[PDB]
């Protein structure tokens, strides 16, 4: 019973990584979210083990909504429609609702009616070096490496609201696929205090026991 | 006997410098953490920076408050230990000693053992 | 991180056994608080280090004890030379703060 | 056309499913490999290597390089405990936050055995004896260095070999590895006598892990 | 025995080789071998009984020897291999224990919570930075956090010993000998701005000796690169 | 090496060519040609060396 320790099926699982709100009619109610591996403290200590990772990915994204209290008088909506784009390294970004970057050509986006099955989609392995990289001692500040860059998401309604406010939460969920791994490294041991570097506090090494015998 | 003896107290305006100076005697200066640590008039001690033996490389670690006001540096030849001051205000009237630090197991505890007989600065 | 002692003024008769805490804001590790003894007008000297453990040429007398953020020295018996100042320091990162001071006044 | 006709469970999002996924960005033609060394298939392959032990934690050398060092002196007394410490799993012990306890704190069922590397990190005039008693699971701790040698053991001298290793069953009482003062520690003039004892761990080969879980080494 | 390289002799005797690999070649590259596959013997530190450790960033800790030195700022990018041979001299009667390793992209970390490390304090030019036994404050603005029990990654100190690492243990041995390979994602990279390994040197087991011997064994570290090849015209 | 049999060091023994100056420092005698010397393995190191009119 040895293969479940395999990397295929170590590092190849689904995990909630991002949960945001947005809303229609407040004119800067749209989702932002950069693509990045350390979100949350619980995947980022199993992608550490290793130094140089290389994986496609695939997300899917769980949306829901909410009734805002409107005014008065027998509020009725069709269904929504909801678009998630996907920007690619270095291209046009938006910054309110209205905008141009969103009707462009190159950035590929789904839209995707309520009351179906949820939207995935699959980014494969974009980055000019042959493998990401989890750690960089080097400069570009310190520590940065600009190469593992793989993009951002958006998200926004496309119906106008016309006598109720609706407000809707995202949470889009995590799974490499065809995992490879390069150079095993020791598990940390500190706390995670930021998300950009690798500062920490120092800490003992072990839970203390009230003698050696 | 481990032997702490300081010098350099006295009258100072506020705004001015002033160097202090204590000296070690019957025992190895490179190899223990030296303090230094101020007392006001009858009120609660105050700690306000180590340096390092020869083994760690000889840096220092000043506190909050004092942190580019202080300096603390010893000399190389004799076994000396310096503290200089710059911009003084009136609250850094108080009675300076001078501590030794050691290694109890093979771990470094924050203990300060060995005192000297303290000295004394005012300002006004 | 600071350091409160309780009580500020306490006085005892040779004879009797007397006890004072040392009680922090956060939790400091259990090997890095000592206990000083200040006489009037002299210097410092180390009392108990590692919050268990005698120094050199102390009375056998002086015992502390306790854990987690509340710490007590407590002297078995009190005689005529052990009135004094009684301070308190830890680390749990820097600076090193000391505690207020109990005084030890005979009766 | 062709009937088709719905099961149950159609549109749903199961979190570990395997189904084939639309591709966001087609003609990429992504960037081949590259040979670089040192890749690992299995997680098994971390845990074969040796790591030290922190057998010496005491609650006052945890923030030191003192938890890895057994202290070993010329006392006065024959027979002595050295160290002593139980496989008992996860349970605050000392192999808990090593190299082969970090890989086995994400899975619930394992089972196989251990290596057990020592070596005398000491002067070179310096001789003795050691055992090295294993209780197995279900015996008590020896309370004796008597009734440490009726059990099973091996007997380090210092002299010969400066690394003796034992291989040892570890489940998910569970045992004990004590180790005994047999005599004391021969010197000769003009050498310290207070030499210290470094301990290894590593995994032996032929174990496997089931039921992956989540660590408890986090907030 | 007596191995020579260039212009440089050392004298040896069991090596450990990296990954499993051994450091081998692959616009267009060029490839000086005659000048820069030599021995650049670095100079001694002393270890003295409470010392803590030391550490050199290795496409750096050569910037200024010679013409290595050069071809790192002539030349744009390049990859080397290396060579370390590690050898302290003690006598009979001192003890102790070293661990040689040479981690490869060890990212450290800044004592202040909020900012990074600045860069001469990362890596001295020819010369060791060295851990501490005490923790570093929060108050200094840029310093790396040089606690010796958590190695200035954040990690555990005992299991440094995934990376490729040699025991030196003064009973019975005397020195070490590594040989590393390239370890990179792009196949050729920059030499200013990145430092591809780290050699770490950790006194485990410390230093101890009774009154009168010698009270400093010095080690002596010895780096040469391996099947260099930079790129230009 | 005509000294104790416990006792270690390391020496270097940099030798210039004819036009070079002399190294007035320990490390730009290591760029130059070189021969390090280890005591406690061996305790004579030959080498060899042109001499000219």
């Amino acid at each position: 019973s040895r293969s479940e320790s395999s990397i295929e099926n170590f590092l190849c699982r689904s995990a909630c990584v991002y949960y945001a709100t947005y809303t229609n009619n407040s004119k800067k109610g749209f989702a932002e979210w950069v693509i990045n591996t350390r979100q949350v403290a619980q995947l980022r200590r199993k992608l550490e083990l290793f130094t140089y990772l290389r994986f496609d990915l695939e997300l899917t994204f769980v949306i829901t909504s909410a009734q805002q209290p409107s005014t008065a008088s027998s509020v009725d909506a069709p269904v929504q429609t909801h678009q998630i784009m996907y920007v690619p390294p270095g291209g046009p970004v938006p910054t309110k609702v209205k905008d141009y970057a969103w009707q462009t050509s190159t950035n590929p986006s789904v839209f995707w009616t309520e009351g179906n099955a949820p939207p995935r989609m699959s980014i494969p392995f974009i980055s000019i070096g042959n493998a990401y990289s989890c750690f960089y001692d080097g400069w570009t500040v310190y520590g940065i490496n600009t190469l593992n860059n793989m993009g951002t998401l958006y998200m926004r309604h496309v119906n106008e609201a016309g006598q109720g406010p609706i407000k809707s939460t995202v949470r889009i969920y995590f799974k490499p696929k065809h995992v490879k791994a390069w150079v095993p490294r020791p598990p940390r041991l500190c706390q995670y205090e930021k998300q950009k570097n690798v500062n920490f506090s120092p800490i003992g090494v072990t839970t203390s026991r009230t003698d050696i015998i | 006997e481990v032997k702490l003896v300081e010098s350099g107290g006295g009258l100072v305006q506020p705004g001015g410098s002033l160097s202090l100076s204590c000296a070690a005697s019957g025992f190895t200066f490179t190899d223990y953490y030296m303090n230094w640590v101020r007392q006001p008039s009858g009120k609660a001690l105050e700690w306000l920076g180590f340096l390092r033996n020869k083994a760690n490389g000889y840096t220092t670690e000043y506190s909050a408050s004092v942190k580019g006001r202080f300096t603390i540096s010893r000399d190389n030849s004799q076994s000396i230990l310096y503290l200089q001051m710059n911009a003084l205000r009136a609250e850094d009237s108080a009675t300076y000693y001078c501590a030794r630090s050691r290694y109890y197991g093979g771990t470094y505890r924050y203990a300060l053992d060995y005192w000297g007989q303290g000295t004394s600065v005012t300002v006004s | 991180n600071v350091l409160t002692q309780s009580p500020p003024i306490m006085s005892a008769s040779p004879g009797e056994k007397v006890t004072m805490t040392c009680r922090a804001s956060s939790s400091v590790s259990s090997s890095y608080l000592h206990w000083y003894q200040q006489k009037s007008g002299a210097s410092p000297k180390l009392w108990i280090y590692s919050t268990s453990n005698l120094a050199s040429g102390v009375p056998a007398r002086f015992s502390g004890s306790g854990s987690g953020t509340s710490y007590s020295l407590t002297i078995s018996s009190v005689e005529a030379e052990d009135a004094a100042t009684y301070y308190c320091q830890q680390f749990s990162g820097y600076p090193l703060t000391f505690g207020a001071g109990t005084k030890l006044e005979l009766k | 056309g062709l009937p088709v006709m719905t099961t149950p469970g159609s549109t749903q999002f199961l979190t570990s499913d395997d189904f084939q996924s639309p591709s966001a960005m087609p003609q990429f033609d992504v960037t081949p490999e590259m040979q670089i060394p040192g890749r690992v298939n299995n997680l098994m392959e971390i845990a074969e290597v040796d790591s030290v032990v922190p057998v010496n934690n005491t609650e006052d050398n945890v923030s030191s390089l003192k938890a890895y060092q057994i202290p070993v002196q010329s006392n006065s007394d024959n027979g002595k405990q050295v160290f002593g410490f139980p496989l008992q799993p996860g349970a605050n012990n000392v192999l808990n936050r090593t190299l082969l306890g970090e890989i086995l704190n994400y899975y619930t069922h394992w089972s196989g055995s251990i290596k057990l590397t020592f070596m005398f990190c000491g002067s070179a005039m310096a001789t003795g004896k050691f055992l090295l008693a294993y209780s197995p699971p279900g015996a008590g701790v020896p309370k004796n260095r008597k009734d440490a040698m009726l059990g099973t053991h091996v007997i380090w001298d210092v002299g010969l070999q400066s690394s003796c290793v034992l291989c040892v069953p570890w489940i998910s009482a569970a045992g004990y590895v004590t180790c005994w003062y047999q005599t004391n520690i021969v010197v000769p003039a003009d050498v310290q006598s207070s030499c210290d004892i470094l301990c290894f761990v590593s995994a032996c080969n032929d174990f496997s892990v089931r039921m992956l879980k989540d660590t408890p080494f986090i907030r | 025995r007596s191995i020579t390289l260039g212009n440089s002799t050392i004298t040896t005797q069991n090596v450990v080789v990296g990954y499993g690999v051994w450091p081998e070649y692959l616009d267009q590259p060029t490839q000086p071998d005659v000048a820069t596959c030599r021995f650049y013997t670095l100079e001694s530190v002393q270890w003295m009984k409470n010392s803590a450790g030391w550490w050199w960033k290795l496409p750096d800790a050569l910037s200024q020897m010679g013409l290595f030195g050069q071809n790192m700022q002539y030349h744009y990018l390049g990859r080397t291999g290396y060579t370390i041979h590690v050898q302290c001299n003690a006598s009979k009667f001192h003890q102790g224990c070293l661990l040689v390793v040479c981690v490869p992209e060890a990212e450290m970390g800044c004592s202040n919570l909020n900012n990074t490390p600045e860069f001469s304090e990362l890596s001295g030019g020819d010369s060791a930075r060295m851990f501490t036994d005490t923790q570093v404050g929060e108050s200094n603005a840029k310093k790396v956090q040089t606690a010796v029990w958590n190695a200035g990654m954040g990690v555990g100190v005992g299991n440094l010993t995934i990376f490729p690492h040699q025991w030196i243990n003064l009973r019975t041995n005397n020195s070490a000998t590594l040989v590393m390979p390239y370890i990179n994602s792009v196949p050729m990279d920059n030499m200013f701005r990145h430092n591809n390994l780290t050699l770490m040197i950790i006194p485990f087991v410390p230093l101890n000796y009774s009154e009168g011997s010698s009270p400093y064994v010095p080690i002596t570290v010895t780096i040469a690169p391996m099947c260099a090849e930079y790129n230009g015209l």
